[PDB]
């Protein structure tokens, strides 16, 4: 199992003319697989959509992922932006 | 353009650690 | 209850809108009042037809009711759209007005809410479902056929509200649709492993 | 846009599990999810470990620009099944699954394949076309699987 | 050494000074491993003794 | 642990300090990488 492969390619042709958006290099990059895109990055350990107990077929459309995430509630953040100035 | 053979970009893992960024140290003339 | 739940939303929403400045652009009345779907189709014959939102908590439009807020809504997403029209896609200020939109919207939705298969035929049979169902935007990467390497492309930063028809750079590019991994996070190894001698 | 040009056939298709690694292993807390952009529902349904996830995708209101679609697979899920549920079986559609370049045959309007992967990418390329009428649609799957 | 080494790698802090850095969906605060550094210091100089 | 429940339920002694280290360990999501394994 080998690490040093090169795993990024770039194309001879310079495309760079709607190409802003992109990850350049500074051309443009072309890698040897796709993305991962994650939703949240902090899982919520709790929560007994999560935690499953062992206690007592039921759906439940949630809001959001973000119930899931740890969200700070905006009282804090009100509370410390007065402590700011 | 599927005859275009792409340019591997090389890492040589001595380049990636810790390269810094001689005549400035005054010494030798 | 409702009269902080405005202030500090006020408050929040002046404080991170320092770098891009979208809290001072210029928005008229714009009287819609309509489906958020309808909100750009809305504005376009708005357009085809013929007080910024700072300004608009000073005059007191928002009350403490749904509607209070869900105009407030209205308007954070008609800003982001004019914003996200006006500049290029790869601009700074095309990207601070997107996250702007993605965080002003997760702040919106919650705390709001404080206040045909044989496999299934397999597993409905031998299990019972307690579940939890969500909606995710996805996005994009490019798609090219070399010689035998068949590359991919990183994720473009267009927003999920562009509306714009896909330009490409080349005819011989793909688009691909990336689908993101989530589930209970598979079981980390301990820090024995993350640090052995060597 | 090509939204316009959405898809007039392949109403559904199914990416589920075969229930041989069901049946080879289990002899369950579920999470349905869908994608905001129009269909393509993903569901799947683990248990505290296997997962049996499940990717199907109506493809009624899809693009046909944007036929190419990417996921990743964990390295216990190596063979995988469809379900083709095409709008109407009126002519003879020629459906053939080459995976990188082998066509798969079927299992025997709904027609079934069998499928099974290696480590790494794969291209797994799927196409209808009509005999008389001849008007083609396309499908590629990037199933990344983890080694 | 034995309870050092049974943490789980994807060890993670949420201090109470991230709300002034308003991190969206998809943001990588600048604060997230002030634990798993400090959880490796040790189990690192309680090897490195001899 | 019982008693020194009470005393706050009861007596609201004047300071009860507050001192935490304003952080808590949290799991945070892991996946592998997308470019596939070269042998």
């Amino acid at each position: 199992i080998m690490i040093d492969a090169a795993s990024s390619f770039v194309l001879p042709i310079s495309i760079t003319k709607n190409v802003d958006v992109l990850q350049r290099t500074d051309e443009i990059l072309w890698f040897r697989g796709p993305s991962v895109i994650v939703n949240e990055r902090i899982i919520n350990s709790g929560d007994p959509h999560l935690s499953l107990p062992l206690n007592r077929n039921e759906k439940e459309s949630l809001p959001g992922p973000f119930v899931l995430g740890l969200r700070p509630s905006a009282k804090f953040t009100a509370h410390r932006l007065s402590m700011l100035r | 353009f599927e005859t275009m053979v792409a340019n591997p970009i090389k890492v040589s893992r001595l380049q990636s650690n810790g390269v810094l960024t001689i005549h400035y140290s005054l010494a030798n003339f | 209850k409702l009269v902080d739940f405005l202030v500090n939303v006020q408050s929040i929403l002046n404080a991170a809108s320092v770098k891009c400045h979208v809290v001072d652009e210029s928005f008229p009345a714009k009287f819609f009042e309509k489906n958020p779907d309808k909100i750009y189709e809305s504005y376009c014959k708005f357009i085809k037809n013929r007080t910024t939102i700072n300004k608009r908590f000073e005059n007191g439009e928002y009350e403490p009711i749904q509607g209070g807020f869900y105009k407030l809504y209205h308007d954070i997403k008609l800003v982001c759209t004019i914003l996200i029209h006006f500049y290029p896609q790869g601009t700074r200020n095309y990207q601070l007005v997107d996250k702007f939109y993605k965080f002003s919207s997760e702040l919106l939705l919650r705390e709001c809410c404080r206040i045909a298969t044989e496999l299934d035929k397999i597993i409905s049979y031998d299990f019972i479902k307690i579940s939890m169902n969500y909606t995710v935007p996805i996005s994009q990467t490019y798609q090219i056929r070399t010689k035998d390497m068949d590359l991919f492309s990183s994720i473009i930063s267009k927003s999920n509200l562009d509306k714009r028809p896909h330009e490409l750079p080349n005819t011989n590019f793909k688009i691909n649709n990336v689908l993101p991994q989530t589930d209970i996070e598979n079981e980390a190894p301990r820090l024995g492993f993350v640090g052995a001698n060597t | 846009l090509g939204n316009g040009y959405n898809r007039s056939l392949l109403t559904e298709d199914y990416l589920l599990n075969p229930n041989n690694f069901k049946k080879l292993i289990a002899k369950s807390m579920q999470k349905e999810m869908q994608s905001l952009s129009e269909q393509h529902t993903m569901e799947y349904k683990p248990y505290k470990n296997q997962n049996w996830v499940e990717y199907i995708f109506n493809g009624n209101e899809l693009s046909q620009n944007e036929n190419a679609f990417s996921f990743m697979l964990q390295p216990m899920q190596t063979f995988l099944t469809l379900q083709s549920h095409l709008t109407s079986s009126l002519k003879d559609t020629e459906t053939l699954l080459t995976i990188n370049k082998e066509p798969v045959k079927s299992r025997t309007i709904t027609e079934i394949f069998d499928i099974r992967l290696s480590e790494g990418l794969n291209h797994l390329m799927f196409r209808c076309e009509d005999k008389i009428s001849h008007e083609t649609e396309f499908m590629n799957f990037w199933i990344n699987v983890l080694p | 050494i034995n309870e050092l080494e049974r943490l789980p790698a994807n060890l993670g802090t949420y201090s109470l000074d991230d709300c002034l850095e308003f991190i969206t969906k998809d943001d990588l605060s600048s604060r997230m491993d002030t634990f798993k550094i400090k959880a490796l210091v040790e189990l690192k100089s309680l090897k490195l003794l001899t | 642990k019982r008693i020194l429940k009470e005393v706050i339920l009861a007596k609201k002694v004047s300071k009860v300090p507050i001192n935490n280290v304003r952080a808590f360990p949290v799991l945070q999501t892991n996946y592998n990488g997308s470019i596939p394994v070269v042998r």
